[PDB]
């Protein structure tokens, strides 16, 4: 009953797979977030 | 059950990407009872290490083709859904047969006796069933509840 | 002013008025307008869906000020001055890595449509966010323990304090860190600020 | 109304504000008694004030159109005849939308009671629910994607490209533009694209 | 009542055509209003 | 009555143009039928079939240009009715003493009066109120709504 909560938690490990990785290449290819806080003009 | 399916394959490559946590493979020891009862095969601790295989964190880890020797040898013998000793294990405080037993020996032999679990389970068995005032609680309906189950089936 | 507002307008900003010009008449870059603002301006530029829904920047989709309020130019030497401060950290080899997008401070006209419809690296923000989402234990949750064996005898090499300082920032819990704050830090609220 | 009749009385109903110019005739024939008038226009009135705001700019984006000359007071059928084409976005038939936004020569000084007839126009206001509501059999607010759909289905025809550009020039709110908003349009939620 | 498309479908649906054939202008105005929750603006 | 006069074509182009959706100006055979009731030539059933109608689904499509030419026949003979009969009749029961009515009741003698009710019609009848407690009407917004009919264009 609870294999349930995991069997969604199959597809959705295969997304933080790819996201790790970008975790990195993103900090090479900066100038692709900004969002709200002080520092926008 | 009582050989293997060929959806219970199919069933369990896609439940080989949730036991490793990547989306790759490779059953996790307390996960290997997980894909075993979601595949309707229910053994106990000992007839886990019969098999070869394991339902508990610390116990062997296997792959998946590893997996279906343990698979086959739990559809060869009981629990997959066979009745034997489940509703037919209780009972022997009465030798009147009304398909009642003692409510106080109804809680506390499962707690004395048995592999042993959880006080919540125990009063599972005594909620299922009928209550009367006489101190006749029935034994053979919390059985055919988990018959019932929350998939007859293959778990998903 | 008037039929000649257009005509003016070319000399009062001219930073992507002599990289793009009307197409019904000679103006500032949409078809004939003399004023537009801070608009993206004639066509999409983005449409939203793809990093961002709420953010927009006169680089990131739109244009700078076709005005008479001269030039609104908006620097990739201000992209550096957002390391500097509020935003991802002071790193040397960020300002070199907006080289990389494009050399220098640089003008825009379709640089800011590239970027504007750049899907590439992580998605969206509720696509990135959700994944664990679709079920709850925690929020959401990635087993923690079982990911960490898995990020350093394969996979991304991090050690055993670099899977609780670059993998995660959410305690256990559900028996897991929480999904949501480690997608954070990746994509939006943790992985802002990279400017302007 | 047999198949030939309602080709002529889109060009003969023309109930204003019907009495356009059309993309191939104007609006689908109201039924005879004249009730539907009032969906055809609606009109309020209330004045907002000029240069308060600082995107005021947007009269500048107008102006060339409307205002050939360098202090305008031109001709009086040139904001009902050119605006129509590509100011405010593209294709004719702003006739009546502009006799009834303008009331004679709009200018700098005339830009108080153009900005105000905004608010007064056609269908700006008087917000009602079952106008566009009862189609869909009465079942939800009825928004933007239904309107396409229509438009290659049923109806009178008209041309496609306004429809097109219509939905990709949406805010996006969620459930798309609803009837409220179709009317009460002036006040929050516009277009996006080339032009004015 | 129960034709099911020609009862209250058609008023509806003149009105949404009267939009239909000037959709493009009619979605703006002589001032352009919207500068809070746009796609690229 | 009337014969043929501007009025008449009129009142036969709006109900027309109600009917449509298409916006082509074509109308379904079966239409003629509620058509030429609501120009009040008070047709039956008969009147109808006899005019290649139906009360079934279409078969065909109908102009004005051919829908005309049976028109000016069916005006022979007709009574354009009032409407202060129609209340003066449905004043006769009362629920209250106020002229309401309700919906089972209302549909029951309709039924067996006349031509007599179809199964379809005295559920339409009833439908405002279906399935509840039944469920009254009121004589005055019952005859309104029906004449006036329910959209045939608004300025709301």
């Amino acid at each position: 009953k609870e294999f349930k909560k995991l069997q969604e938690q199959r597809v959705a490990l295969l997304v933080i797979q790819r996201n790790l990785r970008k975790f990195l290449t993103l900090r090479n290819w900066l100038w692709y977030k900004l969002y709200i806080k002080v520092k926008p003009l | 059950m009582a050989d293997l399916k060929a959806a219970e394959v199919e069933k369990a490559r896609e439940h080989f990407e949730i036991y490793d946590w990547e989306g790759e493979g490779k059953i996790d020891a307390r996960d290997l009872g997980d894909l075993l009862r979601s595949l309707d095969c229910k053994p106990t601790l000992a007839m886990v290490k019969k098999n070869g295989g394991s339902d508990k964190r610390g116990e062997k880890k296997l792959t998946l083709e590893e997996f279906l020797p343990i698979f086959s040898q739990i559809k060869k013998e009981k629990e997959v859904g066979t009745l034997e000793d489940f509703m037919e294990g209780l009972k022997v405080y009465d030798k009147a047969e009304n398909g009642t037993m003692l409510a106080a020996e109804l809680a506390h032999v499962l707690l004395s006796l048995g592999e042993r679990l959880t006080d919540i389970e125990c009063e599972e068995i005594m909620r299922v069933c009928d209550e009367d005032d006489d101190g006749f609680l029935k034994y053979e309906p919390f059985v055919k509840t988990i018959i019932a189950g929350p998939f007859p089936d293959e778990g998903k | 002013m008037g039929d000649e507002e257009k005509k003016e307008k070319k000399k009062k900003s001219k930073k992507k008025s002599e990289e793009e010009g009307g197409d019904a008449a000679p103006a500032p870059p949409p078809p004939k307008p003399p004023s537009q603002k801070r608009r993206a301006q004639r066509s999409g530029s983005n449409v939203f869906a793809m990093f961002t829904q709420h953010q927009v920047q006169e680089f990131k989709e739109a244009f700078q000020l076709i005005d008479q309020d001269k030039d609104g130019f908006i620097s990739k030497n201000d992209i550096r001055a957002t390391f500097d401060s509020l935003g991802r950290l002071c790193t040397e080899q960020e300002l070199d890595s907006m080289v990389a997008e494009a050399p220098g401070p640089i003008n825009f006209t379709m640089f800011l449509t590239i970027f504007g419809d750049r899907i590439a690296g992580t998605d969206e923000e509720d696509v990135i966010v959700n994944a664990f989402n679709l079920f709850d234990e925690g929020e959401g949750k990635c087993k923690e323990e079982t990911l960490k064996r898995s990020l350093t005898t394969w996979g991304e090499k991090f050690s055993q304090d670099e899977v609780e300082e670059a993998l995660s920032e959410a305690p256990i819990d559900g028996n897991g860190l929480i999904d949501i704050k480690k997608f954070a830090q990746i994509l939006t609220k943790g992985a802002e600020e990279e400017g302007a």
